[PDB]
């Protein structure tokens, strides 16, 4: 290999779009890491989470207007209305431990 | 009434109902014409495409369809629409 | 006009017809705009803005505050190859960090004049 | 209603590391390079060490969309290793059938 | 000693259907899937989507309708087609179903922006397969 | 040689008519914006009646828990938008202009 | 409260033709069929179960709506959007003879709303190398300037493109691409006598 | 303006069983020779993605769950058609496409010659 070739890979370089005077590796690491996206923005990362508050606000709106009838609440202000029924209910903004 | 039921639903079908009066009035209309006044073969016909493309029938329709019934001697599907009328 | 809308809905009233159908039901959904514009393509409406493929290329034409001949500017020859073989980006995209680039590289001149060699 | 601070502070971390990415990406183009010298890849050093936290996908924690678990995870199908099989086993999930061989 | 989803029968007294009665060690064999849709196939994308979307349907679609589902979903997936057909109990009136029908396509076809139809095949009771 | 025939060229219309127009009309037909199942069909029009009224009825009320929560329909995953999946807006913007404030407080 | 109707099963006569009946793709609905086909694992002393509650005719298919017929009905209606290929085109050597370029495309389909793909943007571009206006120095020049693009056995350079995501853009890109090498393939440069 | 010419397209269907793509490789078979279309059948060889979970929940590491996943294949090469037929074909696919298989459509258009390509100096 002599600048026959150098010649060659610089011109083809001109042409199919690589850069046209010799680098690093290290200083290719900001051509890939340009060539692509940032880990971040893929819309399979930061909306891996959907919106989820969004879903359950959604169904306690339902259950509120009645719409949903949501189970798993009816039978947890079941046992709730049961837990205050006994006489251990939760206590006040401002008794606790320091009753 | 072939003028009115070329244009019904098959060349433009902005002729057919506004209300649901007007598809129950029209088809009443045609089926009574085409019970009274035509052969066997257009009353079932009317038995099949238009009692029953629009819902059932009325109480004077359903007493066209007696008698028409009744001039070609067919007694025997009158339970069907006398659950239909009642 | 109000009462030319109000005459389409009078259009609407009158050219209201039933569905005989599932042919009719994809007449519905297909007059309504809903499903895709068959035979599909994926390059329907998302068509990076009407650039040619020389707006991705070359883009020698957003490089003019930057030196000719030394390190800098081959640093900004990888930069600018870098977002040229990137189809992740548009162009607009592409000129905004370019801008970032230059307007970074002339806004701390004290030690880009320590480097001993002159940075446009 | 959510009820949890591990899960949530994961959403937390994603959001506001899709906020601080291209902020990041010139830094460490600063960063790693055999060309522009030393001074400007330290005062880049300075600048990324300074940023504030939650800001940086390292953090990133591949848990469960149904029930928050770190480990034993799908990145395939973003869950946990129980509720999939929970599904795969009642015989919804398309194409995952039980393997006989 | 495994147990999935499947049914222990415990004396000839419990209707099962048929989905029930068959455990996934017969998926291939004697049964079929639920849902359908090609993001499981390679290559695809979109999947985690299209799985939290068959989910929470389901779920909608079960604790909206109260004791209306004689058996689950069948959610088929034709590109922007969601189609229900689903087995309902002959019980409440054919109004009510229209009005439900309707809310349903309202409220799927405006949240997962999306045209969907719905079908029903009612059934007057639960569908039974064995006393097992 | 080499004749070149010139692009007919169509729409989504065209295709409604090679398909979807070359079909009959049915003979046992209840208008189609119901079911066919055998439970749910009509058998009066007091029933296509109050069918069709539950219909929209639904669908007013899924307008109204629409425009009753704004911010619940706004994350889009579909991409090339069918323009009737978003909500529509009562409210002005416009306080301090007159003409814009006077359209945007009637005509919007 | 509680009503009592039967199907159009009965009321479907014999002769009704199956477009009218099964139009499109359907759900299945067993109201509408008057076919008694059975499915299920059937148990030992039993029946397998029939079409009613048939959630297994659910999820499976049927092919009902494309009745053959009425597959010949489309396609006769289907007669009017057509062309031909021209019958000097049919034997492929003449059709190289007269276009040796081809461009190929991407296109796919996904489950659900969206519709991008990413790797639906690449357009492989073939060219059978023997239909040029290439001189010597000139294609020695074109083999040393692609390199390994360039399929030597069979005489095709394949370039492929995906710098853009437009598939006319990189196609664009393509002809730019064979029209600066077709520009370079002629010029002997200064130090091409320093071989 | 002319059209743009095909030597030849393909559509490639795979699945997750083989009867219904089979029955639609039939359909589509029907489509080509009834409309002359000039299609053949060809099968490529299959994948089986084959992954494996823990069965317990808390310590049982010996025993494991596999779930299989089999993709089958099935392509059809669309010969010498134009740009009005290729959307005529493709739209009867794919407005007949079904809910399990899979679609990916390649066509190897056609062009004379570039512009300055002839006798150029750029
Ligand atoms: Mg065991």
């Amino acid at each position: 290999l002599s600048e026959y070739a150098f010649r060659m890979s610089r011109l083809s370089a001109r042409l199919f779009g690589e850069v046209t005077r010799p680098t690093n590796s290290k200083s290719m690491k900001v051509v890939k890491l340009f060539s692509e996206l940032p880990l971040a923005k893929k819309k399979e990362t930061y909306d891996w989470y959907p919106n989820h508050h969004t879903y359950a606000e959604l169904m306690q709106t339902l259950r509120f207007l009645g719409l949903y009838r949501d189970e798993h609440q009816d039978f947890m202000d079941e046992q709730k209305r049961l837990k205050k029924l006994r006489g251990k209910e939760k206590p006040k903004k401002g008794e606790g431990k320091r009753a | 009434a072939y003028q009115v039921h070329g244009l019904l639903k098959t060349g433009d079908n902005w002729k057919f109902i506004g209300p649901d009066q007007h598809r129950n009035f029209y088809y009443s209309k045609f089926f009574d014409l085409i019970c009274l006044m035509e052969q066997i073969d257009v009353t079932l016909k009317w038995y099949e495409d238009l009692i029953p493309s629009a819902y059932f029938p009325h109480s004077q329709t359903m007493i066209h369809l007696l008698q028409a019934l009744d001039v070609a001697n067919r007694l025997e599907v009158i339970p069907k629409i006398w659950k239909d009328s009642k | 006009s109000l009462w030319d809308v109000e005459f389409a809905k009078q259009l609407a009233t009158v050219n209201e017809q039933p569905l005989q159908n599932g042919f009719e039901e994809l007449i519905q959904w297909t007059k309504e705009g809903k499903l895709w514009e068959f035979p599909i393509n994926n390059e329907a409406g998302f068509d990076d803005d009407g650039s040619e493929f020389h707006e991705h290329i070359f883009l020698e034409k957003h490089l003019e505050s930057f030196p000719k001949q030394g390190p800098i500017r081959h640093f900004m020859e990888l930069v600018t190859c870098g977002l040229s073989k990137n189809p992740y980006l548009s162009v607009k995209q592409k000129v905004e960090h370019i801008e970032w680039f230059r307007n970074y590289f002339n806004e701390k001149k004290d030690i880009l004049k320590e480097s001993n060699i002159q940075f446009n | 209603h959510y009820v949890d601070w591990r899960m949530w502070r994961d959403v937390k971390r994603r959001k506001m590391a899709y906020e601080y990415a291209d902020e990041r990406l010139r830094i460490n183009s600063l960063r790693k390079n055999t060309i522009l010298p030393k001074i400007l890849q330290d005062v880049a050093d300075e600048e990324i060490a300074a940023l504030p936290r939650d800001s940086c996908p390292v953090r990133i924690r591949n848990r469960c969309v149904m029930t928050s678990r770190p480990r034993g995870v799908k990145r395939r199908w973003r869950l946990s290793r129980i509720v999939f099989r929970h599904l795969a086993d009642h015989g919804q999930l398309s194409g995952i059938q039980r393997a006989t061989w | 000693k495994n147990r999935a989803a499947r049914v222990r029968v415990s004396k000839g007294d419990k209707p099962v259907t048929y989905e029930e009665a068959h455990a996934p060690h017969y998926i291939a064999h004697r049964k079929g899937w639920l849902s359908l849709h090609t993001g499981n196939l390679d290559g695809e994308d979109h999947a985690a989507e299209r799985t939290v979307e068959d989910v929470f349907l389901r779920k909608f679609m079960w604790g909206t309708f109260p004791g209306c589902l004689a058996d689950q979903l069948v959610l088929k997936r034709r590109g922007n087609q969601l189609e229900i057909c689903a087995v309902v109990l002959r019980q409440l009136s054919p109004h009510k179903y229209y009005f439900l029908v309707g809310y349903s396509e309202t409220l799927l076809s405006y949240f997962y922006k999306c045209p969907v139809r719905l079908h029903l095949q009612t059934v007057p009771s639960k569908v039974v397969y064995k006393y097992l | 040689e080499v004749v070149i025939p010139k692009k007919k060229t169509w729409d989504k219309v065209a295709v409604l008519q090679a398909l979807a127009s070359t079909v009959n009309r049915d003979t046992t037909a209840v208008p189609y914006v119901f079911q066919d199942d055998p439970y749910l069909m009509p058998a009066s029009s007091l029933e296509s009646r109050s069918f069709l009224l539950a219909k929209k009825s639904g669908e007013n009320v899924a307008k109204f828990i629409i425009n009753s929560y704004p911010k619940y329909f706004q994350k889009d995953i579909a991409e090339p938008h069918i323009p009737c999946l978003m909500p529509e807006y009562f409210e002005p913007q416009i306080k301090d202009i007159s003409e814009a404030a006077l359209k945007e407080r009637i005509e919007l | 409260r509680r009503k009592a109707l039967p199907p159009r099963t009965e009321k479907m006569a014999v002769d009704q033709d199956w477009p009218s009946v099964y139009p499109v793709a359907a759900p299945f609905k067993p109201s509408a069929v008057p076919l008694p086909v059975r499915m299920g694992y059937p148990v030992k002393k039993g029946v397998p179960m029939a079409k009613e509650g048939n959630l297994e005719l659910l999820k499976i298919p049927n092919f009902l709506h494309l009745t053959p017929v009425a597959i010949k009905k489309h396609c006769e209606a289907l007669k009017d959007f057509c062309t031909e290929w021209p019958a000097a085109l049919d034997s492929d050597e003449k059709c190289e003879k007269h276009f040796p370029i081809e461009i190929d495309s991407t296109d796919y389909v996904s489950s659900g709303p969206s519709v991008r793909n990413p790797r639906a943007r690449v357009v492989v571009l073939r060219v059978k190398l023997s239909s040029l206006n290439l001189d010597d120095h000139a294609k020695k020049k074109l083999i040393k300037l692609v390199g390994e693009r360039y399929c030597k056995t069979t005489d095709v350079l394949t370039i492929k493109t995906d710098r853009c995501p437009l598939r006319r853009q990189n196609y664009d890109y393509a002809v730019y691409l064979l029209t600066v090498l077709y520009h370079e393939s002629w010029n002997t440069e200064e130090w091409e006598k320093s071989k | 303006e002319p059209d743009i010419l095909y030597k030849r397209l393909s559509v490639l269907v795979k699945g997750h069983d083989k009867a219904v793509l089979d029955s639609y490789e039939y359909f589509a078979v029907l489509a080509a020779k009834e409309l002359g279309i000039s299609i053949k059948v060809h099968e490529p060889p299959r994948k089986i993605e084959r992954f494996t979970l823990l069965q317990s929940v808390h310590i049982y590491k010996k025993h494991r769950v596999q779930y299989e996943m089999r993709t089958l294949y099935r392509c059809l090469e669309l010969e010498h058609l134009t740009g009005s037929t290729a959307d005529v074909y493709l739209e009867y696919i794919q407005r007949n496409l079904p809910e399990g298989v899979a679609m990916e459509v390649t066509k190897t258009q056609l062009e004379q010659l570039p512009e300055h390509i002839k006798e150029p100096i750029w």
